[PDB]
RNA sequence: CGGGACCGAGGACCGCGCUCUGCAAGGAUGCUGGCGUAAUGGUCACCAGCGACCCGUCUUGAAACACGGACCAAGGAGUCAAGGUUUUGCGCGAGUGUUUGGGUGUAAAACCCGCACGCGUAAUGAAAGUGAACGUAGGUGAGAGCUUCGGCGCAUCAUCGAC
RNA sequence: AAAGGGAAGCGCUUGUGACCAGACUUGCGCCCGGCGGAUCAUCCGGUGUUCUCACCGGUGCACUCCGCCGGGCUCAGGCCAG
């Protein structure tokens, strides 16, 4: 017998996404072999940001977004593993190139009317496979009633 | 035709598990149940008792489920099912199901003989 | 086949969805030149020669 | 489902005052702050004045057909003129609305 | 676009009307199926470029799919049947799954097949008869 | 442009008419919200039964 | 330098090496005989050597006591509804919810329609009532990722401020 | 058919008797000899395709292809063993 004081733990992280989207399986399988065959760990974050849960993925707003566009990221690429939405309180859309899982209608015609850029986790794979000058963006995690009651 | 060439096929245990008291006890039919008595001397794994199955007992994955001539059988009903078998004459062989008739299994064996397929029951309904 | 069109304008609060994929072909994105132009080189093989 | 239930799995192993007859529709007083009051505008129309085609128009908006009753002060407002039509305001958000440029009038 | 082939093996993997799933393995009835095998690499009906070969009166009967006439069956069908010697049928098909970038990875799987159905086609021989054995069965 | 779609007449030819293809043929092709909308939609017609 | 036992996993090549025409060097080959069938193998019955308390259930710390079991077949026990809460998937998103109702129908299905309304979008106070930007929506230290390599700094945490 | 000197029943492993499932029967490749045929190579035209690959129709005039039968050789073949 072996004195094992300690235990092997198994993984506490998700390795596969719970959700039966085949085209989220399509683009998990794209960020497999983007973070298998590159050096760089954005690809490797963009796949766990995949894998993860709706309340795990806060939605982003564009308000959020043109705050931290500010202060030298206005030509950054705008990246976002969640929904982007539309903020009525911001009444000028600054001109922006943003890539997201999905976008609200009005999110998406804000963005257009403005001038800038819509894309998808695909188009973002093609145009900017190591993810340079880019801006990863999170929404509010701890913004829920839940947590709140927690 | 004759089989891919294989490992050994070895079976670690040929012997059932029986159910416990199956032996005297005529309601009791003899599939495996695990005892779930805190006090069973075969829960508790005292010698001389009936064994417990596990996942040890597991076999070769290179020979699982092959008969003995190295084949694994596959279940046909009829010769559009038995010409799928045309690629892996030497390693599957066609079992007629139990209730095909005699006029469809001479069909079936024709077809099996002239693709070199193995019947298993080539005998059955003769 | 020419009233669909309508149809689908027709049902309010409902529009056509966007997919949260532009490009469905896999094959083409992973193959494709923008992608390949910045892999590393390959750390190994489909199959691994046993060492000992 | 039955089938996916666990017990599947588990078979073979088991203050202050009172208020007499209150209506609700006499404390009815929906409130919006000013940086929602441009929403209220009209889409089309709200892009031109924000872009500003519109020099010499002023909009007037009745918070009373939207449905709310004040006009709260959260927030702030582009430069330019509003005319706000409410039964209630709050102080900071008519001084805003001044700042703007405009004029808060009250209804019934 | 929205749909490519990737999509619908996605669609398509856990079931389809040609999936004969059984304990000893998984098999497939399409017809541009080579060795009649349930993965990405044999799904004919799923691939954009596929192959396939059936039985003739005598000979082989190859079809491959068109790129061009996806959206239209009755004419997404390249047929040629091989009714000559075995090594000419095999060197057509072999060329024709090589030559052009044509799903060379089926090359083997197509020579295969259409080698087994030639095979199929030769006449049986007489089986050795059964002889009794024991002492219950002999008497 | 978008593309287009052969019409066809009583005898199976082509009549040389084409049609435009409706943007609702491009959708996304979705089997897990199919089978969940179809999961709950076809109890929709079920009698209840009780002792 | 002998004598003996058990074992032969892998399956084109690649490597480390050596005594270098080759090898005992990243896992057994070569030669030969008998038989080709119940001979090997398997199932059942029985003898033999060794091993082996009758099951639940209850009790406490545990046994013992106690209680149920002549045998067999068929039933036979954590279900449904309402309302919460956390997590998973999905649609839409500062909105969301067609199905009380109306239209329509190939007629209890499906499809379509919208006013009101519910929840959310503002809180606090017993109440009258009042009602959320000094600042690129603040400062400091961390912090993934990005960077023009100077820094910019998501989420989140600690702390000082503002309303 | 079998067992039984104050219980039977069960586990491991032989043995005996009874009864059985498989496996095997030959395949493939060469070298000769004898038959039956020309869907051998090249060229021309048409057609289809993956646009360079095929099929079809004329051309083979038998040292070239495809089947069948007699011989010989190599290799691989079942069970237990030295």
């Amino acid at each position: 017998g072996i004195d094992l004081r300690w235990k092997h733990v198994r993984s506490s992280h998700r390795k596969a996404p719970k959700s039966d989207n085949v085209y989220l399986k399509l683009l998990v399988k794209l960020y497999r072999f983007l973070a298998r065959r590159t050096e760089a760990p954005f690809n490797k974050v963009v796949l766990r940001r995949l894998f993860m849960s709706r309340i795990n993925r806060p939605p982003v707003s564009l308000s959020r977004i043109a705050r931290n566009l500010k202060n030298g990221n206005e030509k950054k690429t705008v990246v976002v593993v969640a929904t982007v939405t539309d903020d009525n309180r911001l009444l000028q859309v600054p001109k922006m190139e943003v890539a997201a899982l999905r976008f609200t209608a009005k999110a998406r015609a804000r963005i257009e009317a403005a001038g800038g850029r819509t894309l998808t986790l695909d188009q973002l794979a093609l145009e900017k496979p190591t993810g340079a000058n880019t801006l990863l963006l999170r929404g509010p995690k701890n913004a829920r009633e839940a947590v709140k009651h927690f | 035709v004759a089989a891919k060439k294989h490992v050994p096929i070895v079976k670690k245990r040929t012997k059932r598990f029986m159910r416990h008291q199956s032996d005297r006890f005529k309601c009791l039919d003899s599939a495996w149940r695990k005892p779930k008595g805190i006090d069973n001397r075969v829960r508790r794994r005292f010698k001389g008792n009936l064994a417990m199955p596990s996942i040890g007992y597991g076999s070769n994955k290179k020979t699982k489920h092959m008969m003995p001539s190295g084949h694994k059988a596959f279940l046909v009903h009829n010769v559009k099912d038995v010409e799928l078998l045309l690629m892996h004459n030497r390693t599957y062989a066609a079992e007629i199901a139990h209730n095909v008739s005699s006029r469809k299994r001479i069909d079936i064996i024709t077809r099996a003989k002239q693709l070199g397929v193995k019947v298993t029951n080539a005998k059955a309904k003769v | 086949i020419k009233q669909l069109d309508a149809v689908y304008e027709s049902k309010k609060g409902f529009f056509l969805p966007a997919n949260i994929v532009s490009q469905a072909d896999l094959s083409r994105l992973i193959n494709s030149t923008e992608i390949q132009s910045v892999l590393r080189a390959p750390k190994g093989e489909a199959r691994t020669k046993r060492a000992c | 489902p039955t089938r996916f239930s666990k017990t599947r799995k588990h078979r073979g192993h088991v203050v202050g005052m009172r208020h007499f007859h209150l209506l609700r529709n006499h404390y009815w007083r929906p409130s919006i702050n000013i940086d929602k009051l441009w929403s209220l505008v009209p889409s089309d129309v709200r892009e031109q004045y924000l872009s500003g085609q519109k020099k010499d128009t002023a909009p007037v908006i009745d918070l009373l057909s939207h449905g709310y009753a004040k006009l709260l002060g959260k927030g702030r407002l582009p430069e330019i003129p509003v005319v706000v039509r409410a039964r209630y305001v709050s102080a900071e958000a008519e001084r805003k609305v001044k700042e703007a440029g405009g004029v808060v009038e009250l209804v019934a | 676009s929205n749909v490519s082939a990737d999509l619908i093996w996605e669609v398509s993997r856990n079931y389809n009307s040609f999936l004969v799933k059984q304990r000893t393995g998984t098999f497939s009835r399409d017809a541009l199926n080579l060795t009649n095998q349930h993965s990405r690499k044999h799904a004919g009906f799923v691939n954009d470029k596929a192959l396939g070969i059936v039985p003739a009166e005598k000979g082989v009967k190859v079809i491959a799919k068109k790129v061009k006439a996806a959206n239209k069956p009755a004419s997404s069908l390249y047929t040629v049947t091989y009714k000559s010697t075995a090594r000419k049928a095999y060197k057509a098909i072999a060329s024709q799954a090589a030559k052009h970038g044509y799903r060379a990875d089926l090359r083997q799987a197509a020579v295969a097949r259409a080698s087994a159905i030639l095979r199929s086609q030769r006449p049986v021989k007489p089986e050795p008869p059964k002889k009794l054995r024991g002492a219950a069965a002999r008497r | 442009s978008r593309p287009t779609v052969t019409v066809f007449g009583a005898d199976g030819k082509p009549t040389g008419a084409t049609e435009v293809l409706p943007k609702v043929f491009s959708a996304p092709i979705r089997p897990d919200i199919v089978k969940h909308v179809h999961t709950g939609m076809a109890k929709n017609k079920r009698q209840p039964y009780a002792v």
